[PDB]
């Protein structure tokens, strides 16, 4: 019997595989204050002599 | 110190009752070789109810195994917790009585009831009051419904005031194996309505439905369908074995659920029942346990109580509880759902708090409900019976073993009567 | 003790029994000497210290088949006196095998019925294996089923007959032998499974894709069927279907006991791993109309009581879901007087393989002994076979010359004619 | 106390509510596990408004996630803060309602929605009162608007006094995919006006305008957009959740914004918002907060309020602050800006003060505003609708399953008279 | 649960399907034997031992092109009788694949289509490949689509036509077979996608710098398009467009359902690394009136719907801004009953490259499938092909020879003339 012997909570508990891999999600440029994050910047200007 | 003689009959009854003897052995500390293991006095004082006392020292169960095929009892004996059973209470038979109620009731099983009833006597007059005969058997086979009907009849004529419970499983409409199942039920209900006090009606589709939509078991089996029945039977006889705030034994269950004696086909249930993620995610309040009793999903009948009227309903609560929320959860379900409850009974309800919960859980409920909605069970068995009997399909192996066709017409007349008095009572 | 006696009469009876006893010896572990290195009790005894003698009466009217078994690799496995051999054949003549030559060989064979029954306690039935399409199997098949019905006429009789084939046929007097066998197959027979010839031929076309297989490969497929018939007897099971439950859930009236077989999957080494063969898919191929071992289309007929014999790693829920999907299919038409009709049994033992056979390692297999009204047209073609030959008394001068009175042709014809009338009124 | 039942519909609703349960859990100190991780009674005392309690802690959200395609709810489950939901608080669904209002509202949604109101009902009368329902969904999509707006009518007819507060993403016409956006949006607004209490129009396009111009996000993903809306979603339910000097529930918002029975399409803006490196330069006083929330760039709906008036506005402040600095700012915007404020109503603004700021920010503002400029997209989606509907656009996939052509003209007619009702007060 | 059956019919159907299943097995990891060392159930099932069999049913009346597949490296991949074969071909004759000998392959192909659909919980599309302008991809393709509609109601049946090139054909009966095919790909097909061989020839020359491509390189470009079409159906994405979405955002009327496709990071390995293949760059090349995989310039028509399938590391703001850019472009003309016509889809998994193929590794992708009032010139071009031939009864005596009614040519001509009138009136 797959059921618990007194609790009736099955113990095998399974592990059905995720259909898609379910990745690439989120994580947001904003960081818990609605601001931005400190990613590396660029200059996109002239050569600064 | 009241006793229960537990007789399991049929292949289905032997398997259901074997699951009963392991869910009551761990509930009482009994090892497979009968020895108490812990140190709790509350787990041992009412061992006389379902167990005997040996001069060896072991608490053998008060069980009588009963099946004309000597293959299922070999499985029970060789399985775990099968070494508890006394070998004298293994009345064999070697013919089979295969899926024939005529063979179970009039042919071969007739010269076996005179030996199983000796075993019943050796267990029954060993005390000064017996409480009941808890009998588990099938209604779709030959050994189960047939010789089961023999044993319920001769036990009642010997013992007129003793209770006898019947956790019988009825034939299943959607998919069922035995072709002569409507014959095996119509001829069995006729004696199950006049020699029985309580018949807890159990099917197979709703037990599959429970382990599909409360447990989400992708892999059920016949063992875990029986472990639900054994858990329900444990909670019904819980006040006979354990102390409680409001004790209520089996006779208290009978006197407060039947209006009139023929209307005694109840519906059983058990309602803590969690899923895989939903073990950590489920509260353990009394109102939620009340919610899972009164769902068609967690009914062991597939005979939906919404399509009908609750004549009387009782719930054998178990666990460390508050004695007030055990009652206004019954009051609120009777008021927010008042059209689903019979008007000529105010207080259609019983609550009974035992104080010993099942192991691991904090509380438990076992719902026993007399409903109008057992109409649906008898009317579709009548539909399957009439369709074959009108052209006499498979009849000549019931007449051949010795009957006559009036026994079939009276068996349907009793069970077409059984849908009738439930109908003006609605 | 659970046991059953297997009769084998005729060339087809012995040769099907060769594949049956080969497969039963493999499953129980019993070697070709009998010495294996309580499941055996149904088919083998416990002679000596380890000599498991098989439980059969090999009977044929020729020397040729029986003595070659007595000179084969299974010589000192059978009890050699169980192999009763005749001395001259019935010569495709029902009169010879029932009146003149068979009036002596039955007396010795029934003497081994007495010893094989007194050796055993709790006998259940008689798995008789006979052809019907000639002498011997029809002649001794009639006479054995007559006298076994008067001295053992309280027990089951599982007769796996080989009915004549519709189009192909290796005898011209073959219509006469099987019209003159329904006089015994109708009443001195408890279950009469009808097996054919093209029906195993074209199972071998589409499924095993063997272009040129032999009668041995037919007999192996029949042997796998028989091991699934008596599967719950020897071995364990969730739902056990013993010999009295193949007949209390399948025979609705005492005359209608002509059922048809359907094994699945008869699958080779190629396609076994290319499919996910499971409880739902196997019974869908079992209800495929060409998967009958009868050449009998169940579509222009209609079912009355079907029996399924799931075997292997089969969970009872999956029987239930597959039976439901079969029931919801529209081309499969059951009867009004049977809202039920799926007697399902499950064996825990997986089906075996014969090494160097034609079948692959398959976990699950379903046998299907089904009763329908389509069996009526199998007898209806043979009724048409009878009356062209009997229009001007063809081949009668041997039947009447050997002892029969000429009226037995018309008596067996009207008895067979009342059988299709019974199969037509059963489904109004 | 007070209780909110959060139902998320469709791919948009499930992904915008999953971020909402990430930002509420951060505010209440709850892990992805579901245990508290702080020492603050204020952070835990008003937790029943969004979380239930199950035995050993495990604060489960009152979330009724529901969809007809099993692609986006599993992405919630596999992500962080996604195991908080119960496995049975996930009303699944196979096949799918592929961009059809009818495949969510007449067929393919009617079968599933019976199970949806079951999960709603257990999480509705599982407490003592109920403030209302928070419903995040999508008008520009089939399974989002179809059973989304159907559920709006079902829980209104079951509880016709609870606040039906709905966050919906309206299809802005300019830069957005899927061609049936006019047919889904126009048909769904018709059901949304007599069945919802506070429809908050939150467009994807104007959220992009917030990201590009205010935040200056180089690559604003869809998690960035949902982070903004979840912040406004936390700021409106603040006073049910945290103490304050002047408190304001959701029923406060409906009374003090809605002058006439329909009139319930508001515009939200949340603003401690700052550029990339501008956290070292911005002030966080009330005058800069007020000057920012009234900026048309700080609308979540691109329905520019300078092209209209303010019928009635509201600003629920948060953080530690003084009452007159609220009041003189709420009065100075009325005195200085007088043209874009309606005259037949005096004092066209309420204010509230939560004393609990959002996590990290010292002060914050949400600005829910009933403006008579929402008719700009009530014309925009109507012109898109009638350009298609005149010469018989995509309709055979809206007719063959049950709608007739008259429901489309009546949906456009209710759109048109609500345009005329907003143009009445202009 | 999501699942698509592919049905490759004809020589061109099989040969395109070889490229498709080669790419699919290299993309999900399945080796040519079936094993990989649950994002696969749209195109593969699971036997149980790590074994994966493709979900395809190959059809041909010759045995030549399909015996190639069962003797090459992908023979243990497919189930051995998925590859359904006949004996003799229709010989470029529509009536020879419909009214004669391809009527005995149809009952065995629909046998296995049912076995490949009942073992899948939820079917979302019958992907179908044909070679319209031939004998088996036209005649048997027509009867198969009629049979799939009556048996499988709704259940949207996709199609990838191989419609003959306007100015080169490699037949002369190819006007006849394509016009006779419009009685199947107009009222039985929903997703009739129009591919001409000449247009993908020009794609290979102008983009890949292959002046001499073979049919295998033709099929490799098509297979990448179908993989990107089913990309959301197998892999996760920010905006998933399944089959049900496709027949709501790209088909305004049930008769106007004809689409043109254009993949366009189709860049050679030498020229891939000299431009960034950014989102705007690959969709500007997608809307060029030369990368369209039918010979049909969209500038002389009017777009009514466009379904773009951006695949890879494509940020949704770059999808949105590029759609804004092409909306600003005046060279394309969207019809007045279409304010928005730009159903977009995003899948994170980048397109794969076959090792030794003719493409290059690319981070992004666009698959642009659109309906327009420019496809009317495609059907009106073979209108001139038909009436030049049928003016004095060319090659019709060998269509009516095997049973085609003399006159079936005529209502095939008013079926093409009906859709000619429909395309002009949905652009006014
Ligand atoms: N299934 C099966 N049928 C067989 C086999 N051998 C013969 N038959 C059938 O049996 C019929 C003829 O009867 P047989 O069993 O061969 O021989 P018989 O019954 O002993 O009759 P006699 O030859 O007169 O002794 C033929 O029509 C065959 O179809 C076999 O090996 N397998
Ligand atoms: N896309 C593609 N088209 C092909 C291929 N091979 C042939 N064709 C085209 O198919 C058209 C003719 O069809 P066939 O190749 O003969 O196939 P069919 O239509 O099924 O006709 P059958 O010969 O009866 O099989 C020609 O005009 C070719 O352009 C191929 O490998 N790929
Ligand atoms: N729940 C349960 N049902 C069973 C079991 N074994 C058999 N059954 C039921 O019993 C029916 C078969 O008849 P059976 O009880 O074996 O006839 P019997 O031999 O007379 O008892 C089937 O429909 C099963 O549903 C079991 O172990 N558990
Ligand atoms: N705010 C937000 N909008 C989204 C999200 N996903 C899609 N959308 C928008 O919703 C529209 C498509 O809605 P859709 O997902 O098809 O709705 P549904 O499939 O019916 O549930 C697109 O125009 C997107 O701009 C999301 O996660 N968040
Ligand atoms: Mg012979
Ligand atoms: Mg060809």
């Amino acid at each position: 019997t797959s059921l618990h012997m007194s609790k009736l909570v099955p113990v095998t508990d399974l592990s059905p595989r995720p259909s898609f891999r379910y990745h690439a999600d989120t994580g947001s440029l904003d960081a818990t204050l609605l601001p931005v994050d400190a990613v590396p910047q660029e200059r996109i200007g002239r050569r600064l002599i | 110190m009241r006793e229960i003689v537990h007789v399991q009959g049929g292949q289905c009854g032997n398997q259901i009752g074997a699951k009963f003897w392991e869910v009551i052995s761990d509930e009482h500390g009994i090892d497979p070789t009968g020895t108490y293991c812990g140190d709790s006095d509350l787990q041992l004082e009412r061992i006389n109810v379902f167990y005997n006392e040996a001069t060896g020292g072991r608490f053998v169960p008060r069980a009588i195994l009963m099946d004309l095929e000597p293959g299922t009892m070999d499985s029970v004996r060789a399985g775990p917790f099968g070494q508890l059973f006394r070998p004298d209470n293994f009345v064999f038979g070697q013919t089979g009585a295969g899926n024939n109620w005529a063979k179970g009731h009039y042919t071969e099983g007739a010269e076996l009831i005179d030996s199983v009833l000796d075993v019943v006597r050796k267990e029954a007059e060993g005390c000064d009051c017996l409480q009941g005969f808890q009998i588990t058997h099938s209604l779709g086979g030959g050994t189960g419904s047939g010789m089961g009907t023999l044993l319920i009849s001769k036990v009642r004529e010997e013992y007129p005031d003793r209770i006898m419970e019947t956790f019988s499983v009825f034939p299943s409409p959607k998919v069922s194996d035995t072709v002569v199942e409507p014959y095996n039920a119509t001829l069995s209900v006729h004696q199950l309505v006049e020699n029985a006090d309580e018949v807890q009606v159990i099917d197979n589709e709703a037990l599959y439905d429970i382990c599909f939509r409360t447990l989400k078991l992708t892999t059920p089996t016949y063992g875990d369908l029986n472990h639900l029945v054994s858990a329900a039977m444990s909670g019904v006889t819980c006040c006979l074995r354990f102390p409680g705030q409001l004790n209520s034994d089996l006779r208290k269950l009978a006197v407060n659920l039947i209006p009139f004696p023929r209307l005694h086909f109840f519906l059983i249930g058990f309602a803590p029942l969690t899923s895989r993620g939903s073990q950590q995610y489920r509260a353990l309040s009394v109102p939620e346990l009340t919610q899972q009793m009164f769902d068609a999903k967690n009914m062991m009948c597939a005979s939906d109580p919404r399509h009908g009227r609750y004549l009387t309903a009782s719930a054998m609560f178990r666990g460390r509880m508050s004695t007030k929320e055990v009652d206004e959860q019954m009051l609120n379900v009777q008021n927010k759902n008042s059209s689903y409850f019979v008007e000529w009974i105010p207080n259609n309800m019983k609550s009974s708090v035992c104080d010993i919960p099942p192991k691991g859980l904090k509380m438990s409920v076992t719902f026993v409900g007399n409903s109008t909605a057992i109409q649906e069970m008898f009317k579709r068995v009548s539909d399957q019976f009439t369709a074959m009997f009108r052209r006499k399909a498979f009849l000549h192996w019931y007449t051949g073993e010795g009957m006559d066709e009036m026994e079939f017409t009276e068996a349907e007349s009793n069970m077409n009567d059984l849908v009738s008095e439930y109908q003006q009572y609605q | 003790m659970r046991e059953v006696i297997s009769i084998h009469v005729g060339q087809a009876g012995i040769q099907i029994g060769n594949a049956c006893w080969e497969l039963f010896c493999l499953e129980h572990g019993i070697q070709p000497d009998g010495q294996m290195p309580d499941a055996f009790n149904t088919f083998f005894s416990e002679t000596g210290a380890g000599k498991h003698v098989p439980r059969c009466v090999f009977l044929d009217l020729e020397p040729t088949v029986v003595d070659e078994v007595r000179t084969g690799t299974y010589r000192h496995l059978f009890h050699p006196e169980q192999l009763i051999s005749g001395k001259e054949d019935a010569a495709n003549n029902f009169a010879r095998g029932h009146y003149t030559i068979g009036k002596e060989i039955v007396d010795l064979s029934l003497d081994r019925i007495r010893k094989l029954a007194d050796n055993c306690t709790g006998l259940q039935g008689f798995l008789m294996f006979n052809a019907v399409g000639g002498g011997t199997g029809s002649g001794l098949g009639c006479l054995l089923l007559e006298r076994l019905s008067v001295d053992y006429g309280k027990k089951s009789k599982l007769n796996f007959c080989s009915w004549p084939s519709p189009q192909v046929s290796t005898a011209v007097v073959e219509p006469y032998n099987s019209v003159l066998s329904t006089h015994s197959l109708l009443e001195h027979t408890d279950v009469a499974v009808m097996l054919d010839n093209e029906a195993i031929y074209d199972i071998c076309r589409r499924n095993l894709d063997i272009e040129r297989p032999t009668y041995t490969n037919l007999n192996r497929l029949i042997a796998q069927v028989i091991s699934s018939l008596t599967a719950s007897l020897r071995f364990d099971g969730a739902l056990n279907v013993d010999v009295t439950e193949f007949q209390t859930n399948l025979v609705p009236y005492p005359r209608i006991h002509f059922m048809l077989s359907s094994y699945a999957p008869i699958i080779s080494a190629e396609k076994a791993y290319h499919e996910q063969l499971s409880v739902a898919e196997i019974t869908n191929s079992a209800f495929e109309p060409a998967s009958m071992m009868a050449k009998c289309d169940p579509r222009h007929g209609k079912y009355m009581a079907c029996c399924l014999m799931y075997r292997g790693d089969v969970v009872p829920k999956d029987v239930n879901a597959a039976v439901a999907t079969i029931k919801t299919k529209r081309t499969i038409q059951f009867v009004d007087w049977c809202p039920t009709g799926f007697k399902c049994g499950i064996n825990y033992q997986p089906p075996t393989v014969v090494p160097g056979g034609d079948l692959a390692k398959v976990m699950r297999a379903v046998c299907m002994i089904s009763n329908s009204t389509a069996i009526a047209e199998v007898f209806s073609r043979m009724d048409h076979k009878f009356d062209l030959m009997y229009a001007k008394r063809a081949f009668v001068h041997w039947y009447v010359g050997e002892g029969m009175e000429e009226g037995e042709f018309s008596e067996a014809r009207e008895d067979l004619a009342a059988l299709e009338k019974d199969y037509e009124e059963v489904g109004i």
